[PDB]
Parts: C-alpha cells; structure tokens; sequence
C-alpha cells in the first residue's frame, strides 16, 4: 500500500 | 486446584533471594490473597473484596527487581514489568499508561478475563517523583502527569486498551479492559528519603545550651530511617497524597552485609560463583574458591556501596588477567584462587596435569 | 568453529592502538567471554550468565572512539554506536533513547534475534553528568534524566521499536527486543574527575599543631590518578549511584609520550604518514621520512596540547606548499623530509630520476 493506512493523523 | 500457602512461595523465593523476610512475607500474602479472590469469582458473599496495592522501598542493589523476576517463574496469572521513566500522560509523543495493559494482554494471549486478574509490577517510581523546588508554573508531564493517570488506573477503572500499543487515535477502537481487581506493585529506590525522615524523627539540630547535640555515630542508619517511613515523608518526597494513598500496604528492605553477601556468592541458584564456575567448565577447566576469599571480596564490596552488583566488580578485577590468557595455556585441569590473590599480592595457584 | 582467544584480538587491535594494554585486555576479555555465552544458551549446568558492561574513562585523543571503531572490524555480531547528547526523556523534542537499539535492527536487516546478542558502545556519557543538580530545582532531560532512562535498559528489559516506523495501524506488531543479554560499553573524557580523586587521596586531617598528620602528598599523572578511581568518586562528579552499578568493570586510559606518537607516526596500518605516502605514490611520487623530524612533530603536538589529532594539523601544514604545485612540475622521483622543514627555515629536498 503505497498510501498509509490511516489518512488521519494526531499529534 | 489448590491455592500454594506463603511459606511454599517463600520457600521458592529463598532460593534465589537472601534475607528480606519482611518483603517476602508480603509478596506471598498478596500473592494469596489474590490467588483466593480469584477462587470465588462468583463472589456469593454480598460484600465486594477490595484489593491493596505493595510498595518497595530499598537500597539499590537490594534484591527489589529480582523479587518480580523471581515471581514471575513461580506465579500462574499473567505477569508484567514495566518502566515508570518512559511513561508519559496521554496527547503526548511518550507512550501512554494504557500501553502497560496491552504488554499484560500479550501474555495472556489477548484474553480480557485473563488481563483482569493479571499481576503487574512498576519500577523506578521514585523517579517520577514530583520536584517540590521547582514551581507548579510549568507542567510536568514525566513525573507529574505520570501520577494523576495511575491514580484511576491503580483504583480501578475501565481502560481503553489499544490493540497494538503503538499509537491511539481518537477514532480508532480499542478494547475496553476494567482494572478493578488488576494488583499493581511499585517498586524504587528513593534517594535522599533518609535525610527528610531523620530531620522529622530526631529534630535534634540547634547550638544552643538547652538544645541537645547529638553525635555522628548516635545517628541511625539509612536502613533503620527506612522502617520509620510514613506517607507524610513520601510526600515531601515529590510523591501526590492521592497516589500513596492508593498504596496502603508499604514494605522496606535491609542493606546487605559482609555476612549476609557472603551467602549471595554461593547459596543463590544463579550465583556470581556458579556463574564463572561454569564459564571455566566448558573451556575443559576447573575453579575453586576459599571461604577467606569471599569474606574480603564482601568486605570490599560493603566499601563500594552499590549493592550486590559491586561484587561481579571485584572478581573480573581479580580474574582480568587469568580470562587474558586462560585459554592460551596447556595441560592445565583446575584454577585455585587464594585470599592474598583478592589483595593483589599473588596470582591464582594453577593446576596442571 | 573455534572462537578467537584474547591473544589474537589484542594483537589486531595493537595495530591500530598503542599503549592500551590495560583497555585492550579488558575489551578482549569481554567480546571472548560473549562469545562464549552464545555457543550455549545458558550453560552445561542451565544456569544464566549476567553480563557485565564496560566503562571507559580517558582523555579526548587516547583511542577511546578508535577502539570501538576498531573493534567493529572483528565483530561477528551487530555493532552500533550511540550519542548520549541526542538522548531526552521520554515525551519530549529530543532523540528517545529506544531509538538506539533502532539503530542496532539496521545492520542486521531488522533481526530481533541477531540484536539480542548484539554489542552496542556509547561514547561522552560524561555529558550527561549531573552540574550541581543535588538539589534537584528542575528535571534535566539531558542529564540526569537521560541515566534514569538507561537503569532498566542496561540490565535487561524490553523494547519496543517499530519495525519499519508504523508502517499501518492495525496490526502493528512493534518489535520486542529483550536487551538482557546485549552488552553495552560507555566511554567519556571526564574534566574535573581527576581533581576529586586527588582530594580524596590527599591526606591531612586537619590544620594546626593539632594534626597528628603531616599530610604529606606528591604530583601524580592523570592517568595514575584514574586508576585508583572508585564509584564514590565518580557519585561526585554527578553520577547516580545506581548507574555506575550498572558497570561492574572499569577500564583507565593513560596519556600519550613522543614514543608514543612516533609510532603511531608510522607503526599502525592506516597511519598519517603512511597515508600521504599512498597520496603522493599514486602521482608517481616516493616520499620519505626521518627521525629527527617525528620527534619535531611530536614535541610540537604536545606543546600544543591538542592530542594525537593535532599532528594532522603540522604535517599538512609542512607540505601545504609543496603539494600545492606539485602536479605542475614532473620528472620527480622522490621527496625528503627534514627536522628543520617542520621548524619552517627549510624547505622539503626534491629528487628528480
Ligand atoms: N538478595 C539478593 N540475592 C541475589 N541477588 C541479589 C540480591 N539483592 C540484589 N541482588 C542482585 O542485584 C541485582 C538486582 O537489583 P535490584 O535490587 O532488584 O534493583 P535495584 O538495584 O534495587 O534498583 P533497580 O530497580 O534495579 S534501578 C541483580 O544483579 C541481583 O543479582
Ligand atoms: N593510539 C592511537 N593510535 C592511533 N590513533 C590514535 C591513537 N589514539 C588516538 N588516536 C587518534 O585519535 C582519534 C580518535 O579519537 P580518540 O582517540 O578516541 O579521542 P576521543 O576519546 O574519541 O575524543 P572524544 O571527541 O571525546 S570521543 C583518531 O584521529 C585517531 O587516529
């Protein structure tokens, strides 16, 4: 999977 | 079927651990009365049995680390050991105090019930230990916040465990464990809490005529300040009233002695002395020790004040040269070690043949 | 298989060091004895060995990185190198310290196995030294946070890094790397230390007539000073007790002498002198030195005070003008070296074939 698996990210 | 009594648990203990009769009494009261919650899970008596928490207090060196490690070949529940240092409250880059219950679930293969009645075990919580000194202006997050997590933690509460651990967004699902039969014990060894409970207990200092002196030597030891410990020192300490209140049951550990290390070279299962006893074994040779030999490296070891690991110290100093050129050598069957070999006036006796 | 003895790993490492037998027995010893705890799991018997971590004190240019360096070249098993400096406390801007064992995964294609038994150096641990934080006014993420850290990591614990940084969410799987049995070796020029063991060697009880003793002290070097060094010395110098216990053996450098730097001069294999002669060799060009000149050039880098390091400094400086147009001319067969081209009222003697 070249894109992550989560879109979403927390900092 | 059933539930081992403490003098069995202890009994095991003694095999690896040397003294500390008051912690390994402890640990096996805890370890059964967990083991008789577990029992009557159905509960029918209508009261709701409360758990309580174990701190350690000791010296380095003193055998509190060990004491988990020990447990965990003996216990049956699932185990787990875990850094204070690393954690961090939750929204930050450390790993969360939910972390600790994904490491319990590993063991018992991902299984909640098994989680719930699991042991757990903390060390270096001393370090977490709040700064009095430094003002409440800037937040702490290592130590403070730390604290205020495990206080629901420690009391029991419902946790939202991740699968993984490794990260905990906001819109992923994590599994719900309850901690309210979960047994946590914290151990550290807190440096400079001698000092504050001398100051309360004797407050014997002042120069004037109707103020007492006292002398160095009255002094008492830093292992007999230790017995006398209460939450109000632990609070000077840097620690939260809420947090040593959920620890109501408090266990101390003795310093060692000449005599006392003297036991730790060959009566313990993985002694230092078996240890290097084998290392000489595969090699084709033999080694052998004196009973003169072990009081001095004890007694230099006492001088070094860092516990029993300041005894693997002085034997590779002593057997630096000997590893050099062991097995360079021929027609060599046993190694001897004397006392004066210890005090560096002669070299070990070899034994060829 | 047979696995190298102390004798054959001190002689490679004698080429590229001079003057550290003390140093180069004891890392012999340790790399021998790891060896040795790999062919077996535990031993004939079943009983575990513990490891026992080196220190390495020394002055800045006597070989404590160079040894580390060297010593990868012998290494059958993965090897890494470490900067205390970039290490923080968990939750914050800085390197974390896991990362260090992230680092040791690389070179083995991330093999948990192979990093088990992996050696792993860290070099300037006195940076992370306490500065007169007794008191403890604020947490130091880069001093005394950073050994708090390394407590549990050094004597065995696991850890938890990402196999490939968190590839997906679900299921991530972060590797579990039990460092009980990776050794670790920490080194670090210490400034300061030798003036308190001085002051605990110096004698005199008090002053006056009262003294009963004369207090009678003689000029040692700093390396005899080292030697005699023991943990409560290095407590003062900012160093929690409990990590120094965690490094049972400690190793001294010593200083170096003209006879020293001569030979390093032209004794090891990648030498400064041997290098320019592969520099000049290459062009069709023989170079050639002289006695008279080392000495020049090893007086002048003590003079200096700027360590084996500092001789770069004058050789380059010698020939700056001679390599400078040097591709120009031709038909040069040789090049000749002298004392008085280093003092600067010469000039290098040139041969043409
Ligand atoms: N009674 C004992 N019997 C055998 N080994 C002991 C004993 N007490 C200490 N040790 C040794 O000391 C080490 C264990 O240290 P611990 O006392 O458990 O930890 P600590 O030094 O008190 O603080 P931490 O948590 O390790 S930073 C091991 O190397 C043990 O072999
Ligand atoms: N005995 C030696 N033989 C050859 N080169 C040496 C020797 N001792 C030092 N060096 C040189 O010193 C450099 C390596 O630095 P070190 O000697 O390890 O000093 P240091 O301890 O690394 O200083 P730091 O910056 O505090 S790590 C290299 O340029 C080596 O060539």
């Amino acid at each position: 999977a070249a894109n992550d698996e989560n879109y979403a990210l927390a900092a | 079927s059933a539930l081992p009594t403490p003098h069995e648990i202890r009994n095991h203990l003694d095999d690896y651990v040397i003294g500390q009769e008051q912690a390994k009494k402890v640990l096996a009261v805890a370890v059964y009365n967990h083991y008789k919650r577990l029992r009557n899970g159905d509960t029918s008596n209508g009261v709701e049995l409360g758990k309580s928490n174990i701190l350690l207090i000791g010296p380095t060196g003193s055998g509190k680390t060990l004491l988990a490690e020990t447990l965990a070949r003996l216990l049956d529940v699932p185990f787990t050991m875990a850094d204070a240092t690393t954690l961090t409250e939750a929204g930050y880059v450390g790993e969360d105090v939910e972390n600790i219950i994904q490491k319990l679930l590993q063991k018992c293969d991902y299984d909640v019930q098994k989680a719930q009645r699991g042991i757990v075990y903390i060390d270096e919580i001393d370090k977490i230990s709040r700064k009095s000194d430094n003002p409440s202006i800037t937040r702490d997050v290592s130590g403070e916040g730390v604290q205020q997590a495990l206080l629901k933690l420690i009391e029991g509460t419902v946790a939202a465990v991740p699968p993984q651990g490794g990260r905990k967004h906001p819109q992923q699902e994590f599994l719900q464990v309850d901690t309210s039969k979960i047994l946590f014990i914290c151990g550290g060894a807190f440096a400079g809490l001698d000092k504050v409970i001398s100051h309360r207990v004797e407050t014997g200092s002042g120069i004037g005529f109707g103020a007492t002196v006292k002398a160095k030597s009255d002094k008492a030891s830093e292992g007999e300040l230790l017995a006398q410990v209460e939450p109000e020192d632990l609070i000077k300490f840097g620690l939260i009233p809420e947090f040593i209140g959920r620890l109501p049951v408090v266990a101390t550990l003795n310093e060692l002695s000449e005599e006392a290390l003297i036991q730790i070279l060959k009566e313990p299962k993985n002694a230092l002395t078996k240890q290097y006893q084998a290392l000489f074994n595969l090699e084709g040779v033999d080694l052998e020790f004196r009973d003169e030999a072990l009081d001095a490296i004890a007694k230099k070891a006492m001088a070094r004040k860092t516990g029993a690991r300041g005894l693997r110290s002085i034997v590779e100093a002593a057997l630096l040269d000997t590893m050099y050129d062991l097995p360079s050598m021929e027609d060599v069957e046993k190694v001897v070690i004397d006392e004066s070999v210890i005090d560096g006036q002669s070299e070990p006796l070899l034994i060829y043949g």
